């Protein structure tokens, strides 16, 4: 059950968005957090993350569920990588959290940090669990 | 001592 | 994942099997050695050792992976000691090696030692590893 990641992913408090979305055939969201951002993921942004032009990134960002976001660096579809780190957009002197996108053959793993986590342990949360994954050939 | 694993898949 | 506690179960060369075995609901392999013995555990062997039935497998003992062995201390089920001490039987051929089986909240630790390797040794390593699962919600 794809929930089961969700609540590994969320344990130790240091995130507070979490998703397991499908990019292949006909993309979805397999599990997020209920209430938060990543569960409103949309099939075009999935798309967006997923294309092998990418343009726009350096152009302005991209959103991710509605929600805007700069990107600091793309490996998503380099081998050997596959993440990408981000960072959300903001108004006002709102805080801003580190985002980490990873991928797997069938999968997109998200993750976001809360106020103050570092993007390094963020990055690494997501390339263990998406390591683990890829080993069970998903 | 790692920490526990992620569960398998589905 | 789960494949670093197989590496670290048999990191000091002392064992040549071993294998973590999720028992609730639909028992599974969860990561075994390679080419060897328990990687070909089914849920039918799962089922004799969470069993009823702890004295029957004494004159007759039970199946792991094919591999026949004998139970010469059953302890599975009880607090404290949850541990399970077995050999390999040589019906035929000749190497008999020290087996034991553990029991988590949610798994089964195998280990099985290499030729020669004390009994007591095998049961350490396999006992210790439980406790380290249990202790973690597992």
């Amino acid at each position: 059950g794809w929930n089961a990641y969700i609540d590994n992913l969320m344990a130790d408090g240091t995130c507070q968005d979490a998703a397991i979305v499908g990019y292949k055939d006909s993309p979805s969201v397999w599990a997020a957090v209920p209430g938060k951002t990543f569960v409103n993921i949309t099939p075009a942004e999935v798309g967006v993350l997923v294309g092998k032009d990418r343009s726009s990134f350096y152009v302005n960002g991209l959103t991710l569920g509605g929600q805007k976001c700069s990107v600091i660096r793309d490996s998503l579809l380099q081998d050997g990588e596959f993440s990408m780190d981000l960072r959300t957009k903001s108004t006002g002197g709102a805080p801003t959290f580190n985002v980490t996108v990873t991928k797997t053959d069938k999968t997109l793993v998200l993750l976001m940090g809360k106020e103050g986590v570092h993007g390094g342990l963020i990055n690494k949360k997501c390339y263990e669990m998406a390591s683990h994954l890829r080993r069970s050939q998903y | 001592p790692p920490p526990p694993p992620p569960p398998p898949p589905p």
